């Protein structure tokens, strides 16, 4: 298998585009982004930390509102992310022009995927180089992973990026189906802390959540991150030195 | 609807009519009717009012686009000729407006009149498109001279249109006049103009 | 670019480098050596002090054409209406091997006629035949290329 | 050897567009351009030592007016630069046209990130070879970087081009958050001096800037350059002496 | 190998568009052209001496009227010159249609450059391999050289084509910014004379100029041309003593 | 609105009304309707003002482009055809203008009328086009010779224009005479023209 | 292997797109045509010795009318002639339509250069494999060669084909611009003889001309060509001794 | 060749188009079809030989009616030929719509030459691999052969196909210009008898013709074939004696 | 650097001088470097 991967019109003898697979290794050259679903809402964190310290972490973003109840975090290229999020934001609002009902998390996630599927179908067009995590509340909290293949998968806790491997081990062990808002926030923060292998600061994490009870997107300030970050950092330290 | 336009020795002054009725409501309520194209460039319109408001947005932005793109300020001649093309394209919808576009450029001082379908014409003296034009031309020559101040100009301009209020179906008191003297872009507005027609009696 | 290939040659190269002046004395060598492609060398040998005077040997000039012919024709029974300048104009952008070849073609042209003396008519004709191979102008009139 | 860079629609197995990573190494061939952000404005410096003496002093001249409060410099292909600038002006003038609102710098840098991505996504057209610094004061100073892929990053100072790497390290030590226009102007000249490893003169750099206090674009003239050049060379001499 | 070279839409691992780089040396294979700027106007010299004696003395032409006050020289392929000037010529008059104004010396060369820039970006089309020198008077004289890349450099005196290498040296000692009109014109023939490294005849070179006081294209007939070509030859003989 | 055109031994002289009145509207008293297309070519238009100018700009631009592409100065014939084709292709954007193109070219002297609906007809040495046309023909032919020179020609042109404007309530003042003598392009303008019909008095 | 003639969208690193010089080679392999230009008209002579006697030996045609006052002749593929002559006939007539003058010799030539360069520049269409002589009298006798490239060359006399080179040389010696119509015709018949390396027949060549005092296209009839040919064979014989 | 023969977008060093030369070999694959022209009509003889006995003789014909006075034959692809020839009918028909006049035979060949030429120019479409023999009479007999290039050659005795070389050798020895309709009628059955190398039956051949005293296309029924073949058989047995 | 010094001696033999002088050292810096590496490559025509 060597030369079955210079075109996206080309599946391998094994059976599977090795071109889409190489597009899925471009998701993994992003930074860690974790989403965790809880019974009281859906919390979404992403690694706001980037480069040398010249860059401002706060203005850089990783975490966008998409609706007034849907947020998405990206991992992979910033470049492709912008196209993808601008598509998703436009799509999300157009459903409210022609039905007047805010779009279902499932439904926004399906239509972004459908849009990606069209971009891996032809030789004149390259796959998306990102993945999104689509987190909202339509009536019940949901947490999806979009794929550059253009698949959508329901999850209860998930990751994209390089932190995929650490998160998978983490949550196999410590994920509980029933969680309260606060216990959930620490645990989601704990997983990211393992992925970067380092202690969090409020000043290098971005957190957004859409709670069930308000169904509104909110962005947590540095000031109100502090307690969660404490309990979580103490835990992170505990995990990486027994 | 009427405009007047005059070239001074060191400026340009133009003025427009206001406080009539449009649709079925009083027109001047706080309306713009002399539009800022550039700092040292304006457009005044006699014709369809809301067409002029919208079209104003397009030529202000292309005037800024010419200035940003070519490192060289827009000439008066430039902006009128562009208008011609725009008016040709919109010849099917209510868009008929007879516009005078003035200001100062490196060619000196000028005001160009642009015909409804397009068509620029340099006038370096007086001009008046409008139905108010014959009445305007009368008032204009009596104290208009080849050399005139830019603060002796705002008086003449205000006068002319007030005599045209009577020749036109409606129009009030307080109108827009603008002076563009290569040192100021000062737009007087009804409050200031009202006092200059308070010497001209009833 | 070949896992087994690169290392075998490479080991040879860095031996030759040891003996050339890596430790052991040159032994008044005086190398002299030749390559077809300059860009194909490893960084080690390429440099001056492995061959101190790196010399370009190009393809000959217009005059160079003329000098090579002069030598060769003494070897042959010589034109009778000599003019080395005409040939040189046509052969420009050839090689030294091609001046040699044309001379060879010229003598054989004489065998074929059974004249068995080379003359100018033989030389101009030989030039045409050898350059014929090397230029891709001739043939074919159509049909559809006419 | 390999063949993953023979087309932009081919992902490498490494998970990276290798076309785009040489479009990274396309920026770098060009001349240095620097941007500096302070709290009182934002200052764009670009080389003008490029060319010969049989070429004008008003040869390119990088720092193109995009609006009356946005300037943007370039590195890479000046050919590819003009068309991205031409689009930048249109995008900026659309924002005033449709809204009567001066273009937001965050949003200008977004619309450009999408445009350079149009050229990335499609496979019959190449990615731009150019990196731009989008810089301006909407009501607060920003200096952003748009990369050859069309990726959005915020910096508090950066450089683009062959000078980049020297200035990153200078700015990691020296650059502060307490910076004032006067100091900044000198500072940016010091850093430009590391890039070309040589001294300044008023004609061998062009500087544009957008103040906070004015909130207009004004360009630095050769006359205004001179006192900032003088102070700056003090430190250039020292930092080029070991 | 070498490259990464059979598309225009592929960069080398260097970061240089191989294709464009290749086409710029195809300029050098063509005709030489000498441009020179003074503050009395700008004189443009074009080689009309080409091929065998069987050609007529005029070989079209090479020094085209582009607008009323701008003319351009061409070097590189005459074939490419035809199509690149057809739009160029239309474009200069399109400015006059839409502004009724003289088209800027700067703004024309950029729109010439934009044509060739279209031909760098799209893989469906070769970059044209042709170079224009752009001479006119907006209000002051300006000389630009347009490049196949679509690169734009303001010059003050130049050559391109064959006489590129010869003339860069020549102008280091000779060129000056207080030259008179006639002195500049003579030095432009000296510079062409140097390009072929031969003596001239005035009847197989074409020279046209735009002055400031004229702002009209003119052409210097072979009957008038003579004395300038005679003072040129004294100085070309001196040069070819060595 | 009306235009006349005569062919001289050395020139072409044509004339236009330079003030248009319809009801109380005056488009400007400096309003151009004499268009210079090329160095020794003119156009004199009768019919609507705005469409005269907009189409006219396009043909100037054309004269140059042909001139550049062929390397040689335009035919009188060339531009007469060119206008007719443009007009016919642009009847979705109709210009309701009657042209007269003439001037001096390498072929010589001639004047073409171009209909507002397209098509180029050629006139031997007299022409009048417009609503003033009937009176103007006989007024012109009186002192006509082909060998009549430029000096008698501009005089002879005023009388046709003059007859049409004085009965009419739609014109009365404002006329431009254009002389094109193969050495000059003069536009005489209303003032200078005035003393030509101040000879013929009231 | 080379890859600079696998398509036309490329150049070699020497700066020479080999594929459009190969379209030139198309011309050489095809068959002779001569234009002989004097001050009393232009004469156009082209092969009609094509094929055997199975064929019509008055085979139509190699001497095409484009109008009544401009003519053209060909070498190269006469598939590609048939359709280019077609394009050329519409092009000359479009001028007649929109301007109503005889299309000029210069103007037809520049339009057809533009036309070839459309095919040359795109890769989705190959270049023409045809070269053309455009002979006419617009009012000055004129002769041009247009290349498969799209390039325009004025000549005193010009030939194309197989026999191109011998003819070039032939005229190198005898040809002058002062020479009569009678003289000019007989000299080009001598040269036409060398091209086919044999004595001429008046049933084996097709001859047209555009005359100055007519300003019209005319085709030389068989028995009116016979004395011009008759005297030529004597000179041809002497030259075939060598 | 060896790389420049795998598309129609190539030329070669030689100057030919190898795709078209291959396409002509497609024609050499097909069966032989022969036309003879005499001054009293033109004659078209096709092979209608079914290659297995299980095929119906009636349809496998070459001889296609095009208008009511022009017929034609084909060799090459059956598939390509049917669309192409179907086209030539539509062309003959368009001429009758727009001029109310039957198409000249010269003009019809010229038109259908130009239909094959666009498929060869455009590199997105293979050249068709067919040649025609078009025999008709407009006022006098005309006979043309179309190449897969679009090249047009007028004939008076011709063939195409597998049998081409021997029929060529055949009309060199035998064919006369002094032959009646009848005498040439026999000579085209002999020529067909030579290539197939056996004595023919009417069930493997079809004859169609255009005479000048008819101005119509007619088709020779099985009843009426027999005497031409009967005369032919005598001279066919003699040429197979060697 | 060694090769420059060797080559500078060579210029001395060709001019029949035993002493190596300052001119010779500059001719050899030109000879040797040029034949080792083509230093520019022109970037400013393609890039800014």
């Amino acid at each position: 298998q060597m030369g079955y991967d210079r075109a996206i019109t080309v599946f391998s003898p094994d059976g599977r585009l090795f071109q889409v697979e190489y597009a899925r290794e471009a998701v993994k050259r992003g930074a860690t982004a974790i989403g965790i679903k809880c019974k009281e809402g859906v919390i979404l964190i992403a690694d706001k930390r980037v480069g040398s310290k010249l860059l401002e972490a706060d203005t850089i973003e990783k975490i966008y509102k998409i609706d007034e109840h849907i947020c998405a975090a990206t991992s992979g290229l910033v470049a492709d992310a912008r196209v993808l999020i601008d598509r998703a934001r436009i799509e999300a609002q157009i459903n409210r022009l022609t039905y007047d009902e805010p779009i279902t998390v499932k439904e926004l996630a399906k239509k972004i995927c459908d849009f990606k599927q069209q971009y891996t179908q032809y030789g004149g067009v390259r796959p998306f180089g990102v993945s999104l995590l689509i987190a909202g509340v339509d009536e019940v909290p949901k947490l999806y992973e979009t794929d550059p293949s253009g698949a959508l998968l329901e999850y209860k806790a998930t990751a994209i990026g390089m932190g995929r491997n650490a998160v998978t081990e983490f949550f196999e062990k410590e994920y509980r189906d029933d969680l309260s808002f606060d216990d959930a926030m620490v645990l989601g923060l704990v997983a990211m802390g393992l992925s970067i292998e380092s202690e969090l600061v409020p000043e290098n994490i971005e957190v957004g959540y859409v709670k069930v009870d308000d169904r509104t997107f909110k962005e947590v300030s540095p000031e109100e991150l502090k307690p969660y970050v404490e309990r979580a950092n103490e835990r992170i330290r505990e995990l990486l030195k027994k | 609807t009427t405009t007047v336009g005059l070239v001074c020795k060191d400026g340009v002054v133009m003025a427009t009519e206001k406080r009539a009725t449009m649709g079925n409501f009083i027109a001047s309520k706080a309306a713009k009717k002399i539009y800022q194209i550039a700092d040292r460039m304006a457009m005044t319109t006699a014709g369809s009012v809301g067409d002029a408001q919208f079209l104003a947005r397009i030529i202000k932005i292309e005037a800024n686009l010419y200035e940003i793109r070519r490192e060289r300020k827009p000439t008066v001649r430039a902006i009128a000729t562009l208008t011609s093309n725009l008016l040709n394209s919109y010849r099917y919808f209510p868009y008929l407006v007879q516009l005078l576009i003035g200001g100062i450029d490196s060619e000196g001082k000028s005001i160009y009149s642009i015909d409804p379908i397009g068509g620029a014409i340099e006038e370096k003296d007086i001009v008046a498109t409008g139905s108010g034009s014959l009445t305007a031309y009368g008032v204009l020559e009596d104290r208009f001279t080849p050399e005139i101040g830019v603060d002796e100009a705002v008086e003449l301009a205000v006068r002319a249109i007030y005599s045209a209020m009577k020749r036109d179906s409606a129009s009030g008191d307080g109108i827009d006049v603008v002076k563009i003297t290569e040192d100021e872009f000062y737009q007087y507005s009804p409050e200031e103009v009202e006092q200059i027609l308070a010497k001209f009696r009833k | 670019s070949d896992t087994s290939g690169d290392r075998e040659v490479q080991r040879t190269m860095m031996q030759l480098l040891a003996e050339l002046d890596g430790f052991d004395p040159r032994g008044d060598v005086k190398v002299i050596g030749a390559t077809n492609r300059i860009d194909i060398l490893d960084p080690a040998i390429l440099r001056p002090g492995r061959f101190d005077r790196i010399i370009e040997v190009p393809l000959p000039t217009f005059e160079g054409r003329i000098q090579i012919f002069k030598i060769h024709t003494r070897k042959m029974k010589l034109a009778e209406d000599v003019d080395f300048k005409e040939l040189a104009r046509i052969t420009e952008g050839a090689s030294g091997a091609d001046i040699k070849a044309i001379c060879t073609e010229a003598g054989m042209f004489a065998i074929r006629e059974e004249r068995a003396k080379v003359t100018m008519l033989d030389f101009t004709k030989a030039i045409e035949k050898v350059l014929k191979k090397t230029t891709p102008i001739p043939d074919l009139k159509g049909v559809m290329f006419v």
